[PDB]
């Protein structure tokens, strides 16, 4: 009862950790997205 | 504060046996007083409080220590009186029966039916509750692994776009000086 | 709570072990792909 | 065995003509849908007292419908030959667009709403256009008919697809497109892209959906999954593939009359949904609410719903 | 036997807590690494 207690409420943590790499995932493709597309239209 | 004992499977026992104790044996080693069991332990004690009186203390030095004209017809006659009460009562029993070594028999098979069933209760109680904790252990570990996929593939995208910038700022050289304008501003494009 | 705390400490040293050991090979692996 | 039990259902009658296309509103609260009865649909849907009204004023028979980002206007293809630019919740239209020399293949907005929306004729026309200057952006002409033609998420892409059989890139700010990304096959059963815009999915003649991932800045030209399962066309239909982004979902139609659900990221599909008496001709998934908007031609939308 | 449990609970929550930090300081240091 306490190691189910304790995991679904420390899962959150888990899943906003997960949420925070997704973050960090859609703005280093975006910084690529702008690098790339002003390296592409610099030709 | 999430561990799951489902989550690795790869160190569980073996996993923390050495180490773990050898580091809570270095904070026991640098201090160890007491506060949480020992006044959750020191209220209720043993037998403290109470601790009766009588026969609990002479029970105590007990535990702690392993350790004539009348007299003729005085235990002849209670030997004769206790004799004739003995041979009554063995005359009722032995006139009567017994049945309760059967019926005694049989309510303790009950009693132990009975138990057997609430230990099967909390097995499946038990059961149930791990199989919950490995559903969620099961969608916790699917959700990490993909946000250990998409932080490596964030990294790569990252050092795709620095790689291909710093061949983006020789390659910019290269074409700036053979055509590109003048050299100014594209030796100096970065990412 | 003694027996959940030993199987919850060695849990946790247990997840934080490899976590310490997938975050070394991540940090070996792309701390040696910078230079590269 | 496939599918998970019934639940309920909701059927949309009143449609004289086989239903083209069905789609709903940013919101959520109505569901436009187009058919062979040059008839727009408005539908009070997410929840079923009434759906909403009928719209009209088409020449022809739409052969495609949507509705732009804000709600309130909503961009139509009719075999008229001229884009349909309708105002909607005004109780009358927005405006009629001229100069297809053939009927209207696909129009759809793009990431900048009424400012602009592409869109493509079976003439081969692949377009964007101006709307409230009065008068449109640009035209251009690649191969071949384009059946479906999209803006991606940053309006400087227009992704499109058709009998060219080949996946059409187009950059557009640049007075010119982007690239043809095509393996060796030809079938286009549709064109499709995904919300997050990193892949597009695009329907197969060949009842192959054909996912790709290959998205902007590094270059790629990859793919992303290959769903099969289900026959979308059997020989020659129009099928639009709408995915689902809540959780992972892709929707399209079938030729077997059951809605085709598949799941993609799990390397299968999600379910098949019985009960359409023909084939669906496109289906729709509200983000608010889980439900799915069923087009057959059977002239009976069917909207389910999860729970 | 409790007070030994709560040694060891305490003990093996801070060992648990910097083992922790060093795996989050490594992770962070690999996803930032890259660029």
């Amino acid at each position: 009862e306490e190691l189910k207690k304790h995991e679904d409420s420390a899962i959150p943590r888990r899943l906003e950790c997960l949420k925070e790499d997704v973050q960090r995932q859609q703005e280093r493709e975006k910084e690529l997205q702008h690098r790339y597309a002003d390296l592409l239209l610099e030709k | 504060v999430d561990a799951l004992p489902y989550f690795d499977q790869g160190y569980e026992a073996p996993g923390v046996r050495e180490a773990a104790a050898a580091l809570v044996e270095e904070e026991t080693r640098r201090y160890r007083p007491t506060k949480n069991y020992l006044s959750y332990l020191t209220a209720p004690d043993y037998s403290a409080f109470e601790t009766d009186i009588m026969r609990n203390e002479f029970e105590r030095l007990a535990a702690r220590q392993p350790i004539a004209w009348q007299e003729c017809v005085n235990n002849s006659m209670a030997q004769l009186e206790h004799q004739a009460v003995r041979i009554e009562n063995l005359e009722l029993m032995s006139q009567h029966g017994c049945n309760a070594w059967k019926v005694y028999n049989e309510n303790l098979v009950h009693m132990i039916e009975h138990a057997q069933k609430e230990l099967q209760k909390l097995r499946k109680h038990i059961q149930d509750l791990n199989w919950q904790r490995k559903n969620m252990q099961l969608t916790a570990g699917s959700k990490l692994r993909e946000m250990e996929s998409n932080w490596v593939s964030l990294v790569s995208k990252n050092y795709e776009i620095e790689r291909t910038i710093v061949q983006l700022e020789n390659e910019i050289y290269q074409i700036k000086q053979q055509h590109g304008e003048a050299n100014k501003e594209n030796i100096r494009q970065d990412f | 709570e003694l027996s959940h705390a030993l199987y919850q400490h060695d849990a946790a040293c247990r997840v934080i072990a490899r976590l310490t050991k997938e975050v070394t090979a991540a940090r070996e692996a792309l701390a040696t792909l910078k230079p590269q | 065995r496939c599918s998970s039990l019934q639940a309920p259902i909701m059927l949309l009658s009143g449609h004289e003509g086989e239903v083209y296309c069905c789609k709903f509103h940013p919101n959520g609260s109505t569901l436009a849908s187009a058919g062979f009865d040059r008839l727009i649909l408005l539908w009070n849907v997410y929840g079923d007292c009434d759906n909403y009204a009928t719209l009209k004023g088409h020449s022809g028979a739409v052969m495609e419908l949507h509705y732009n980002t804000d709600g309130s206007m909503l961009f139509s293809a009719s075999t008229d030959k001229t884009v349909a630019v309708w105002d909607s919740e005004t109780g009358e239209r927005v405006k009629r667009l001229k100069g297809h020399t053939s009927f209207v293949n696909s129009c759809y907005p793009a990431r900048r709403g009424p400012q602009l929306v592409c869109t493509g004729s079976d003439d081969g026309t692949v377009k964007l256009w101006d709307i409230r200057k009065k008068a449109a952006i640009q035209t251009f002409q690649n191969t071949y008919q384009v059946l479906a033609v999209t803006f991606n998420d940053t309006s400087d892409q227009i992704i499109s697809g058709g009998i060219d059989n080949d996946i059409k890139v187009w950059d557009l700010r640049q007075n010119k497109l982007t690239y043809t990304m095509r393996g060796h096959a030809d079938s286009v059963t549709g064109l499709s892209l995904s919300s997050e815009g990193s892949y597009l999915l695009s329907n197969a003649m060949d009842n192959t959906v054909r996912v790709w991932d290959v998205r902007p800045f590094a270059p790629k030209e990859r793919c992303v999954k290959i769903f099969q399962g289900n026959v979308h066309n059997f020989e020659k239909n129009l099928l639009r593939c709408s995915w689902s982004p809540d959780g992972s979902k892709i929707a399209a139609g079938s030729a077997d009359r059951f809605v085709y659900v598949w799941d993609t990221t799990s390397r299968r599909i999600l379910y098949k949904l019985p009960g359409h008496a023909g084939s669906i001709n496109e289906v729709a998934f509200h983000p608010d609410e889980p439900i799915i908007i069923s087009a057959s031609s059977d002239k009976r939308l069917y909207m389910g719903e999860i729970q």
